[PDB]
């Protein structure tokens, strides 16, 4: 009972960690296959509801079904992901807090900076009977006792490490116990360690890739609810394939410099904006109807969300979308206005983000 | 400087060996402030010279302004200047350094919260997760395997792992609450 | 252009001496000799260091070396920088 | 079977001009640029339709009075009322405008959805017109390269 | 290319003497030998 229950968690632990892969690139394949599904999706008139077009009618079945399939795939690979590897994971934050209390004296020379998540969660396993679990240097314990032993105090560098203080010697000498068997349920509580499960958790949760999965889990089961939620598990290729990570490489690369120069044209913009609302406002009706006008550049705000849209997104610059200048007394200043926004906004400022992908590729 | 100097000229003598080890304290407590360059003597042979840094020069140098204008000066020798003037180059820099040094030392004279937030999110819903092994009632779930079946070891195999993916969703939106909390 | 002018930086600070000029080859055949090099042989910090110390010391209280490359450096003469040599060129002998 | 079928139909000897680049190696130079680099030009295309979709889709869920394209009152041409025809109008007249979807469809402003519009129709410029056909130039110039 | 041929050049110059070839690392035995044989002793104006 007790043994084959264990022996079947460990079969199916197997067979999770041993899939974990091909369930990962199975759902991509789900996804798809609802995607295109989608693609049939009409609306149909207040309430209105939409409805998936079929003329066979084996599409809304079929749509039910790849989605529940989805969900119990999307569940599949967290249980095949924690199988896997969580463990690699684990071993190495212990490794990483282990080498610090060792060679660096992390918790007994000098303490965390307050700041670092880590490094403040790292100090519930220092004290836990089941440190290095994963670790294989199993005598760490032992050996910041003797490094740190005699300066900073036996019995506080044995409280700091959890480890024992007396029953250690009486058992070297002579004493006496009673056994016990793995049924007893308070025998599996005393054998369970709940302060290293609670450190294994929190290392679990603040995993990337853990919670990764766990929003593609979330938008799933939200799928069943909306089917549109599953458009967002297209964005699983870039994780799932890694020849698109070489073409998606380009793009983040050159990240910051790309936001950079998007921050840069948002302050060239506004000083345009700045000089159009103070010199150029007359040229900024954009309405046909003689008797009243849609003034876009009467207000800060909203010359700015003009030039930032409008003029941004043409070809040309602001000057293909405002008032001719011709036969006005500002005919010169807004030729060089409409001129200079060209040259430096689409010209020069749309010049460096192609420089910049061209150059994260070489 | 005195074992130094005798130590880095006779590399390969053993009783100044077994000797240096009994100053290991004083030659690690002058150590960043033991000076070591190497000049063409006027013996026409490459000779050593020891001399001393101070704290505060070590201070000055290291600091991030200083850092950045080295930075900009070797780029500039290494692009724009040659050999042939690499020294004098390097000299004026060196000038310019102490004198910006020698300033900068007289005019000098003698979120948390999120994280903490989020350790107590993990804490609160870590410990909310192990509460339906902390209350002791497992005697239900004991009886209800006593009917072993694949399907209820199956069953309970899944909900362990949709329990902690729920307590990871209730750590999520705890995290959203105290950091709207901590904003507004 | 940017991107390579900063790369040829990289590679001659890692591949070659500052002050000497000698490449990395011959520093390194004692394990991390080019770094010991340049981090307590001909460091250049040590350098600028030495020129601080030679300028703040008075000039009656120079050793006669100190004299030397102060007369040198009051001439604008740069040849005490070890250029091409070095204390393991010079002693490679007596010291391997 | 092109020059047999050429007397059939005259206009079948047009096919036999694509036999260039194979007579020319000068012309070879030229061709590898957009050949070396094939794979990562297929496979920008197809990341480009996965964003054309996701956009879609967005617009469908939220943004489908913008997408009328008549100016008769009485009958509309209402274009992502199908998820289809949202994908095709999207891929197709998008794409190829010059200042992205926003440059082919209503008007926001004065609306309640007229920041998200905005926000839809700059992002939509920037990923697909701007980078996503940045891609493109890069992958030929490094081949070249 | 073009900038990449004018650094070839350069390079070319500053490394490899014009006349015998024999590379820099060779002349930088005696301080400013390079300099020295490729200005006195291997001088193309000279041999002009
Ligand atoms: N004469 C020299 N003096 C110092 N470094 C030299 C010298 N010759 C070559 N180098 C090399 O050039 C490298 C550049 O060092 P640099 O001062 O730029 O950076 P760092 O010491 O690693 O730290 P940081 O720039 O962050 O202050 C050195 O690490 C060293 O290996
Ligand atoms: N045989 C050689 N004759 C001359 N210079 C040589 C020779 N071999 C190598 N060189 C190197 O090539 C470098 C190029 O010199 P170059 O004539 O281009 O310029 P310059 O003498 O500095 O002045 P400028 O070009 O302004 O007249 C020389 O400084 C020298 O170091
Ligand atoms: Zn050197
Ligand atoms: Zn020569």
């Amino acid at each position: 009972f007790w043994k084959k229950i264990i022996a079947y968690q460990q079969k199916l632990l197997n067979y999770f960690a041993r899939n974990f892969y091909n369930m990962r690139m199975l759902a991509l394949f789900v996804a798809f296959a609802i995607n295109f599904i989608l693609l049939f999706y009409k609306v149909s008139t207040i309430a209105v509801h939409y409805v998936l077009e079929e003329s066979s009618g084996y599409m809304e079945p079929t749509l039910r079904i790849l989605a529940i399939l989805h969900t119990v795939i999307s569940f599949f690979c967290i249980i095949g992901y924690y199988c896997l590897k969580v463990p690699l994971v684990i071993f190495k934050r212990e490794k990483e807090v282990a080498r610090k209390l060792e060679f660096d004296g992390l918790y007994i020379t000098e303490q965390p900076s307050e700041d670092d998540i880590k490094g403040q969660w790292d100090r519930l396993v220092i004290n836990t009977q089941s440190f290095p679990n994963n670790y294989w240097d199993k005598f760490v314990k032992r050996k910041v006792m003797d490094k740190y032993g005699e300066f900073y105090g036996r019995d506080r560098i044995s409280e700091l490490l959890g480890m024992d203080k007396a029953a250690l010697d009486f058992s070297d000498a002579r004493e006496k116990k009673k056994p016990k068997k793995d049924s007893s349920l308070s025998a599996v509580l005393n054998s369970i360690d709940v302060k290293y499960q609670m450190w294994k958790l929190g290392v679990v949760f603040t995993d990337n890739s853990f919670l990764y999965l766990a929003w593609y889990m979330t938008m799933s089961v939200l799928g069943h609810y909306n089917n549109f939620f599953f458009a967002a598990h297209l964005l699983d290729i870039a994780m799932g394939f890694k020849t698109l990570r070489t073409i998606l490489s380009s793009v983040t690369h050159n990240g910051k410099q790309l936001v950079l120069t998007v921050g840069l044209l948002a302050v060239v913009v506004y000083l345009y904006t700045v000089v159009a609302f103070n010199f150029f406002r007359k040229f900024y009706n954009k309405s046909e109807d003689g008797d009243t006008p849609d003034m876009k550049c009467d207000d800060m705000l909203t010359c700015y969300m003009f030039h930032m849209y409008v003029g941004v997104r043409a070809g040309g610059g602001i000057g293909d979308e405002i008032e001719d200048p011709a036969g006005d007394e500002y005919e010169i200043y807004r030729i060089i206005f409409d001129i200079t926004f060209f040259f430096f906004v689409i010209v020069i400022l749309l010049a460096i983000i192609q420089g910049l992908i061209i150059d994260a590729f070489g | 400087v005195l074992l130094t100097n005798l130590s880095e000229h006779m590399p390969n003598d053993t009783r100044l060996q077994t000797f240096l080890e009994l100053a290991e304290s004083v030659l690690n407590y002058f150590q960043p402030f033991l000076g070591r360059i190497e000049i063409m003597g006027s013996a026409k042979r490459i000779e050593r010279v020891y001399f001393e840094i101070s704290e505060s020069s070590r201070t000055q140098w290291e600091k991030p302004q200083v850092k950045e204008s080295k930075r900009q000066f070797i780029f500039d020798v290494v692009n724009e200047g040659g050999e042939k003037e690499k020294m004098e180059l390097f000299v004026n820099f060196c000038e310019d350094t102490i004198f910006e040094m020698q300033l900068a030392a007289q005019i000098s004279e003698s979120s948390i919260l999120t994280v903490r937030s989020a350790l107590f999110a993990l804490r609160y819903n870590i410990l909310t997760l192990m509460r339906m092994l902390s209350l002791k009632s497992l005697k239900k779930q004991m009886k209800k395997v006593k009917k072993m079946t694949v399907k209820d070891m199956v069953t309970a195999f899944f909900s362990s792992y949709w329990s902690i993916f729920m307590t990871l969703l209730h750590f999520v939106a705890s995290v959203f609450r105290g950091f709207f909390r901590i904003i507004c | 252009e940017l991107r390579d002018q900063q790369e040829q930086v990289k590679e001659d600070m890692e591949t070659k001496c500052f002050i000497c000029g000698i490449g990395n080859d011959y520093f390194d055949t004692v394990p991390h000799g080019f770094e010991t090099h340049t981090l307590q042989e001909h460091n250049l910090a040590n350098y600028l260091f030495f020129l601080m110390y030679l300028i703040n010391k008075d000039e009656t209280e120079h050793t006669g070396q100190e004299s030397y490359v102060w007369k040198m450096y009051q001439e604008r003469c740069w040849e005490f920088f070890p250029a091409g040599d070095c204390f393991r060129k010079q002693y490679e002998d007596q010291l391997n």
